[PDB]
């Protein structure tokens, strides 16, 4: 099944956070991250896991790791808050 | 020779040409001999640069990347290194080829790909090395390499060239769509549920090219930037479609970005001007 | 005045095909049909 | 006059009502040539090939349009919607018929517009997806004057909801709803797409999209709106892959 | 055998039986047949009791 | 052996199959001569002419037996169950198929009748009815060995619900299984009616009644019990007066 | 739609030879035959 | 019933005795275009083409199962035996039976399956190699449950002793003896070799395994075993370059 880390994030307004989306499938075809945020997605090795670092973070945002595994749930959405 | 124009003289037709119904939704075919006099001109012309064929028919770089031939030893992560990168293929990267594939819904080709790989050294060296880089086509799914000197590159199966840096490859892939053509608009989704994405599908997948440096390290770093050029060939396309007019966000997706400039260009003047 | 010998096995190897021949905007331009002539099977 | 009846339904319309078959092809069934799927394919007879008649949109005089997509909203149409239910797999053709009628004072122009693969953006930007919900809102469709929600698409008729600008919609099948000139548009649609069949519930082969170009100007004292209605009949209806009643999400 | 109803199916028609004026004072003899898709049925009916001398 | 083959079902026997043919008329679609309702009626595709097994019952040594009427017990089954509520009226055959195995140490015999018009009797005596939830149990049918309930049939076996002896039940079209020597019993069932077509909510043509004749004897610390199976598939089925669909109880 | 010279003298050298047309995998899922109708040697 | 009769040795079957042979190749002499030693062959009379039955294994519930490689199995083997150890060359195909009879009350499923060039793994891994005593057992074959030996070969069945997987195996010519159905296996082996005939005393031109897929359950109270026992009559055997008696080890 699709997951997301962290489950969970408090940060600060306008700051960067490091995403990681990965499936139980060894060999994904699709697996990203859906978000209206700039991101980048980090050089690593490997088709089953990748790592976005989510830039500047504004509002309270829901960026959803997804991809076409069929096991489980193929998305997984994590909760972004801002305090300021 | 085809006419262009016909020898057309007064004409007290009560059959009006020129008077429709737009409400019917098509555009008969008024031509110039049917509101003017005309004389009698032929076209000298075929229209061959504006086949399909040719209009989404030369090369263009569809990837850049960089990297790097360096003494690989204490790294743990080589992809960070950048001493391969790899790539899923797409033809969605560069805005000016998005636009005319997304002039149309259906689209079926076959790819001619040309890898151009160049060398710089910023830092000092004494000299050029005499690089080799293998670009490996991995198939739609297939395990992409983990590290520099994995035996994913010693793969049986994956197409592989190897050819100097300064050089190019060439080498065609079929049309590898699952469906009878590709789907550069898709309407749905993997399958029905309320959180899978967009838009977006596995049916689209062309592939994917990785890319490393195959020899070992020199005393010092040599940078590699390969551009993959793709061109389309043996072209068909389906249902024509209305020209994209907002920049791009994402690939896969027909989002543009929020508080966009205007397209129509705004009149210097009234509706009256010239 | 042009030749071409295929010197690969596979049709994805062929240069391009060149140009469409029959082309014919009334797919587009004259879609209309009278329904009351029965056309629809 | 034109009548057209199918199976227990008929329409009748006093203008001459000239259809726009999209693309010069009229709905076929799948032939040999093109079948994949092995499976025998179940026809409907009369119980589906008829007239389903979607609930009235007004239209105001600010109203952006509305936007529906098959063939989501004949999900819940009598036996067709049923059958979309019970099989794995489906296509089928359209007779869209567009009805707005009003007196010889009124003035105003809708585009009825079909787009095949009418991917919506999502109004957040980036990379988001609009969520099967909102792509499937059913026999009520999309209204593109309301406001956004989260996970729905983009509602700023000026670009198509995709990116693409309005004037330019003209390049799909469509037909105006002219109110000094008629008050119905015919549109028959077929089977489009990159596969010969498909799931009928997780992908929209089509958009039906009612759009006010020429605004709608009622004569003074007037109410300041008109009805639209829709109706649509399938055509050359097939169904492959009977099995357990598809569960989607609303 | 007297046929009631004869088959009809999918009418494209633009000589439209079900519009017309009852200005006129006519009563046009619309049929099942000309507003819905219909099989072929028998009377087995000839309207003996119907007849005058029998009301 | 045999292997009957319907749309996408398939029941293999191996046990030479014999079918019973009601009357040694086959089902059939309602000729013009004796039709009546002048709409053209539905006649679905492989959709709905298919085996439908139902919940298996259990046969102990002290069960009376079992009794399902047709077509309520189809009634929620896949596309036939939607057509017979979306339309008005209807007509079908159907193929019976009664699966009881066991051993050869076993013994037993079930008979398995199709009564036409089977009209129930209410326990209470006088003129009272038997109420609807009880005539149209759906695929649980009614079980002979239960109590009664107010307003349900009464359920002592040996009159046929209806006062007649069950010995007397061979006059209907029925077939045993004899453990010693079938396992199986398949009965086709045509139309029966005093009307061409009819509607298949308020009135059920046939009635399957399973009844052990001979007592289950399980051999010597056997579990005391036997699944009986039946597996329906509607045959030459037809629809007509398709409408919004209908509404009983339960 | 295409062409091939050999350019050496040697067989192993020509490039792959293509398909095998005539497959037929009863060999190998029908390999089944009743020994008395005598089909031994 | 089936009756097969060769030289003075006859096996009756009660059962309709279906044969594999493998890859449809009937056991042939070498021709003229394939031949390459020069030597007229030795084609033995009735002597060697003939049933030679091999001891009886005994199935147990918790046997692994049982493997024989050919011509090794039959080097004792009245006249066949000595002909292979007096010539240089042979080659010769075989009809293998296995017979294994139960009740109607056993349960278990034998694989009897034929492998051309079974070489075996070691249990040591590296690179160590079987010994020659251990991949010529003889007429008692190798039992797969006893335990490992120093230079024998891996024992689980479920690798074949070769590192490929059990299920697989029926890409080999192979039958079940189904106790069920029946209790017999006949299989038609074909000389199978890069070479047109070979040393028959260095060489196992295939494998013979019988292994029990579905475990031996013998009724209640009954004794928890079967004997299995392969009977093997060589089929178009043929021998060249006779000289001195070839000394093996054991």
């Amino acid at each position: 099944q699709t997951s997301v880390s962290p489950s969970k994030v408090i940060l600060p307004r306008g700051g960067s956070v490091l995403v990681t989306c990965s499936t139980s499938c060894d060999q994904p075809k699709l697996l990203g991250i859906e978000t209206p945020l700039p991101k980048k997605e980090l050089l690593l090795p490997g088709n089953n896991r990748k790592v976005y670092e989510l830039s500047n973070v504004q509002e309270d945002s829901q960026p959803m790791c997804y991809s076409n595994c069929p096991d489980g749930q193929s998305t997984a959405k994590t909760f972004l808050t801002v305090y300021w | 020779q085809t006419v262009a124009s016909i020898s057309s003289g007064p004409k007290h037709t009560q059959k009006v040409p020129i008077l429709t119904a737009n409400e019917t939704g098509a555009t008969m075919p008024v031509l110039p001999s049917d509101s003017i006099e005309t004389r009698t001109t032929y076209m000298h012309f075929n229209g061959s640069e504006t086949d399909v064929e040719c209009f989404l028919g030369r090369a263009a770089c569809v990837h850049v990347t960089e990297i790097q031939n360096k003494d690989a030893t204490g790294i743990d992560n080589h992809r960070e290194a950048k001493l391969f990168n790899d790539w899923k293929i797409n033809l969605s990267s560069l805005v000016q080829l998005r636009k005319k594939l997304e002039l149309f819904t259906y689209v079926r080709f076959d790819s001619e790909y040309t890898i151009l790989a160049t060398a710089s050294q910023p830092d000092s060296a004494n000299y050029s090395s005499n690089l080799v880089v293998q670009a490996m086509y991995v198939p739609p799914g297939a395990p992409n390499p983990k590290e520099w000197d994995d035996y994913t590159w010693q793969s049986a199966s994956n197409p592989s060239v190897f050819f100097k840096v300064g050089d190019t490859s060439r080498f065609s892939v079929p049309y590898v769509g699952l469906a009878s053509a590709y789907n550069c608009f898709y309407d749905g989704y993997s399958h029905d549920d309320a959180e899978t994405q967009y838009g977006i599908t596995v049916l689209n997948h062309m592939g994917s090219m990785a890319f490393r440096i195959v020899n070992e390290h020199d005393e010092h770093k040599t940078l590699v930037k390969i551009r993959v050029y793709h061109r389309a060939k043996h072209v068909e396309a389906w249902i024509p479609r209305a020209p994209r007019a907002l920049p791009y966000t994402s690939i896969g997706r027909t989002n543009y970005p929020k508080n966009t400039e205007p397209v129509i260009k705004k009149r210097k003047g009234d509706i009256k001007s010239y | 005045t042009f030749t071409v010998i295929n010197y690969y096995k596979d049709a994805a190897s062929t240069s391009s095909a060149g140009q469409s021949l029959s082309m014919d905007p009334s797919k587009f331009t004259e879609p209309v049909k009278d329904l009351m002539l029965k056309g629809a099977p | 006059v034109q009548q057209i009846t199918l199976g227990n339904s008929t329409i009748t319309t006093q203008e001459a009502a000239n259809a726009v078959v999209c693309y010069a092809e009229w709905p076929e069934y799948l032939p040999d040539v093109d079948a994949s799927d092995v499976n025998k394919t179940s026809k409907p007879d009369t119980s589906v090939c008829r007239f389903y008649t979607l609930d009235s949109k007004t239209w105001t005089t600010g109203s952006k349009g509305w936007c529906w997509k098959l063939p989501d909203a004949l999900k819940d149409m009598g036996v067709f919607g049923q059958n979309m239910f019970f099989h794995s797999l489906g296509r089928s053709g359209y007779t869209v018929h567009v009805q707005c009628n009003a007196t010889k004072f009124h003035s105003g122009c809708l585009l009825v517009v079909v787009i095949p693969e009418h991917q919506l953006a999502s109004h957040e930007g980036g990379n988001v997806s609009v969520k099967y919900t909102f792509t499937h809102p059913g026999e009520r469709g999309i209204d593109l004057s309301s406001a956004n929600e989260v996970g729905g698409p983009v509602k700023d008729v000026i670009y198509n909801m995709n990116g693409t600008l309005l004037g330019n919609l003209l390049i799909f099948p469509h037909q105006f709803i002219n109110l000094r000139t008629n008050n119905t548009a015919t549109i028959v649609i077929p089977y489009i797409n990159s596969v010969p069949i498909d799931s009928m519930t997780r992908h929209n082969n089509v958009s039906l999209m009612v759009i006010p170009i020429a605004p709608l100007t009622v004569p003074t004292g007037a109410t300041p709106s008109l009805p639209i209605t829709v109706t649509i009949a399938p055509m050359c209806t097939e169904f492959s892959g009977i099995r357990s009643k598809s569960i989607v999400p609303q």
